[PDB]
RNA sequence: CUUAGAAAAGUACAGCGCGGCUGAAAUCAUCAUUAAAGCGGUUCACUGCCGCACAGGCAG
């Protein structure tokens, strides 16, 4: 933190590999187009406080 | 100097590479691999006998997401980085980075070792937005082997131009769809990406059957291999990393000289030996993105 | 029977409600909140001091 | 009556796979340079991860086996303290009989072997019939096989390094033919003659 | 070198009868998890034969 480089950070330590696990979502090959749908409604509940 | 929150978003967005097998009838079927286990799992993937040529296709999309930081704790460093990007664009230009990023797309670097023993492989891509025919490269092994060879193409200036506009203008975007054609020898070894865990490949189901794949991150490494661009000059094969913090040419030791670089880029002609290369490295790291929090 | 990625109901509500561009030095719309909080920049406008 | 002599790989830092491959090589050489095929080869001990540290040659004829173990390779390795040789011991009645059958199935199960099989079918298609399409044939998604050692070998007439593999299995304790292939294999085309430990 | 020296508390036994916890209910409004990633076979299991065999066997 706001200082000189840490002494133990040698060439090997900073170049090792750190694994990670993420969720990967992608369009399958051969598809045509992604379709998304949802529903939203407008009401008059702002006229009088709950 | 580094704010508690500072994150960038990648500008280059490569996708997965899916291998296809082309038969003499020109019908295409997804490539498949065998898995052998002993009673330890070893995976084998070879071109089936009688196949004409392997075909690989993927899409890479450029965008102007390096214009401003995605998140920024302090406003001062935000305008500092924005002004740095503007000054670099106005004084040096995006031609060098665009050419270095586009050559790896066209020369088949993203194929890694799959192009080792192929007789000839072609790269044809359809950019977007486009107004004419598809850009085509034939016999990369012999024809296109240098920057001059690539520039002598019919429309090399046009394709590299749309990358410059995409990087410069906000909301600007250029999308490429590459399609390699590998004329591999009969029953030649195909080397896809191996999943983290022996030899076991990454697989995604195509047309109801599993197929070998090259990871999206792995293809991005080959596309961005312009120096691989990173915070430190990490080399995968030889463990040692160049641009070590002691060497004073890492990302952070260069990023913290932002005021000096701003003064240099606006005062006089920058030296092409030291300052220009540092600017190229800084913008290459910005394009990759990440977090520079501490 | 297949798990699918979605966009949260509160997240889509946070999207169609990004209409607030009336803050003192406004440039881009924000999500309508009691303290006009920006997300791309950590600091929030419409502070009670203002 | 069967007679056997055994040899042990004394050095601890050694690939007994390679040593057994060399032993089978000299054995095959003797089985051609001379016309006899009496002597078979057995391993008194076998491990799922490596072939045993000892290899025992079993033959129906005593003189043939003793003459075989006088081959130049064995003599020039004996004085080097790399080999220890037993003179001869009559087969005990308490021994067990198992067969070290060579498996030709793996050579076709492999990918290049599958390609060879399809090419052989294409060549044999000269027997008149509708021309088949290679696209129909495909490799299995998953293949499971039993433990094997795949010792290793190199052809002499042509420079092709074909790798031989043997699978151990128990068999009936009696078979009087005492015949084998060019190498002791317990999978002779005629019969699967067992060998003792 | 012990408030030193020594020492059998043991025989019998029935806790039994009987029981209604019941009435009533509103938990209650708003919400962006977001940024970034090579797990790597240099050779190694090849090429023939038989059989109609996406069968199963041969050899070098």
């Amino acid at each position: 933190v706001s200082g000189q480089p840490i002494k133990s950070a040698t060439a090997e330590a900073l170049a090792q590999g750190n694994p990670h696990q993420v969720d990967f979502c992608h369009v399958p090959y051969g598809a045509s187009h992604i379709e998304c749908s949802f529903s939203v409604s407008f009401s008059s509940e702002l006229r009088q406080p709950y | 100097k580094l704010p508690t929150n500072l994150a960038y978003e990648r500008s280059i967005d490569p996708s997965d590479v899916c291998f296809f097998v082309v038969w003499p009838d020109d019908r295409k079927t997804p490539l498949t691999y065998n898995s052998r286990t002993l009673l330890h799992q070893v995976d084998f993937c070879h071109v089936p006998y009688g196949a004409s040529h392997i075909e690989c296709s993927f899409s890479v999309s450029f965008s102007s997401e390096l214009r401003q930081p995605y998140k920024c704790n302090s406003s001062k460093v935000k305008q500092t980085l924005v002004q740095l990007v503007e000054l670099y664009e106005t004084k040096i230009g995006w031609t060098e980075l665009a050419t270095r990023y586009l050559m790896n797309i066209c020369n088949g670097k993203w194929l890694w070792k799959n192009t080792r023993k192929a007789y000839c492989w072609n790269i044809v891509l359809t950019p977007w937005p486009w107004n004419g025919e598809k850009v085509g490269f034939e016999d990369i092994r012999t024809n296109y082997t240098s920057r001059q060879d690539f520039k002598n193409n019919k429309n090399w200036s046009a394709i590299v131009e749309m990358i410059k506009t995409a990087f410069s203008s906000t909301d600007g975007l250029a999308i490429f769809e590459v399609r390699a054609t590998l004329h591999l020898p009969t029953n030649a070894m195909v080397r896809p990406s191996q999943v983290f865990t022996s030899r076991v490949f990454q697989s995604t189901t195509i047309d109801g059957e599993r197929s070998p794949i090259l990871g999206a991150f792995k293809t991005g490494a080959a596309i961005a291999t312009i120096d691989r661009v990173g915070r430190f000059g990490v080399h995968r094969e030889d463990v040692t990393c160049y641009r070590h913090p002691s060497t004073g040419k890492d990302f952070f030791s260069i990023l913290q000289q932002a005021e000096h670089y701003i003064e240099v880029l606006s005062a006089n002609k920058t030296p092409a030996q030291e300052t220009i290369n540092d600017m190229h490295f800084l913008m290459a790291n910005l394009i990759k993105g990440g977090m520079f929090q501490h | 029977g297949e798990r699918s990625p979605i966009l949260g109901a509160f997240k889509t509500g946070a999207a169609i409600a990004t209409i607030d561009d009336w803050y003192p030095e406004a440039t881009e719309p924000l999500r309508v909140g009691r303290f006009g909080v920006h997300r791309e920049d950590v600091t929030c406008y419409r502070h009670p001091s203002t | 009556k069967w007679y056997y002599k055994t040899i042990t790989f004394l050095p601890e830092l050694c690939n007994n796979e390679s040593l057994a491959a060399k032993c089978l090589r000299v054995l095959h050489g003797f089985n051609y340079q001379y016309e006899t095929r009496n002597i078979g080869v057995s391993f008194p001990l076998w491990c799922d991860a490596t072939v045993g540290k000892k290899i025992s040659f079993v033959s129906k004829n005593k003189i043939e086996l003793d003459l075989l173990l006088k081959q130049h390779y064995f003599v020039q390795m004996e004085q080097l303290q790399y080999f220890h040789i037993s003179n001869t011991v009559l087969v005990p009645e308490d021994c067990t009989y198992v067969s070290f059958r060579r498996c030709q199935s793996i050579d076709k199960l492999t990918a290049a072997g599958l390609a060879r099989k399809i090419r052989r079918l294409e060549k044999r298609a000269l027997s008149r019939g509708e021309q088949f399409d290679p696209s129909s044939f495909a490799q299995k998604e998953h293949t499971a096989i039993a433990h094997y050692h795949s010792l290793g070998e190199s052809s002499k007439q042509t420079n092709r390094n074909f790798r031989l593999n043997i699978r151990m299995l128990s068999e009936q304790p009696r078979e009087g033919n005492s015949i084998f292939s060019s190498y002791g294999l317990s999978n002779s085309e005629n019969s699967f003659q067992p060998v003792p430990l």
